[PDB]
């Protein structure tokens, strides 16, 4: 209430469907991190030189 | 979507109305979320799978 006098009533508009996109996104890359990443950490890990 | 769910109803497939169904679920994911039956046929999956 006290910072959104100092815009304009379109730009908060935008301002929330920007970042509604940017919550939804259909990225994988979380997935990704969550279940398979891990699995391929531990079957490289003995092969590594150090 | 529109497109989709006024031609569907003219189809034979005997498995039209759970693809019309599938249409808007898929487009809702993240937004709203509904019980599916397993892992497999998830609310992500394609439409035309069912």
């Amino acid at each position: 209430q006290r910072y959104q006098p100092g815009w304009t009533q379109s730009l908060v508009s935008s301002m929330r469907g920007t970042l509604d996109k940017l919550k939804l996104i259909k990225s994988m890359t979380p997935m990704y991190l969550q279940q398979l990443a891990p699995v391929e950490l531990a079957v490289i890990a003995p092969m590594l030189p150090f | 979507f529109f497109i989709l769910a006024l031609a569907l109803p003219l189809t034979t497939d005997p498995c039209a109305p759970v693809k019309a169904f599938m249409t808007l679920a898929n487009m809702m994911v993240g937004f709203e979320t509904i019980p599916m039956d397993n892992q497999i046929y998830t609310q992500s999956r394609r439409a035309s799978a069912f």
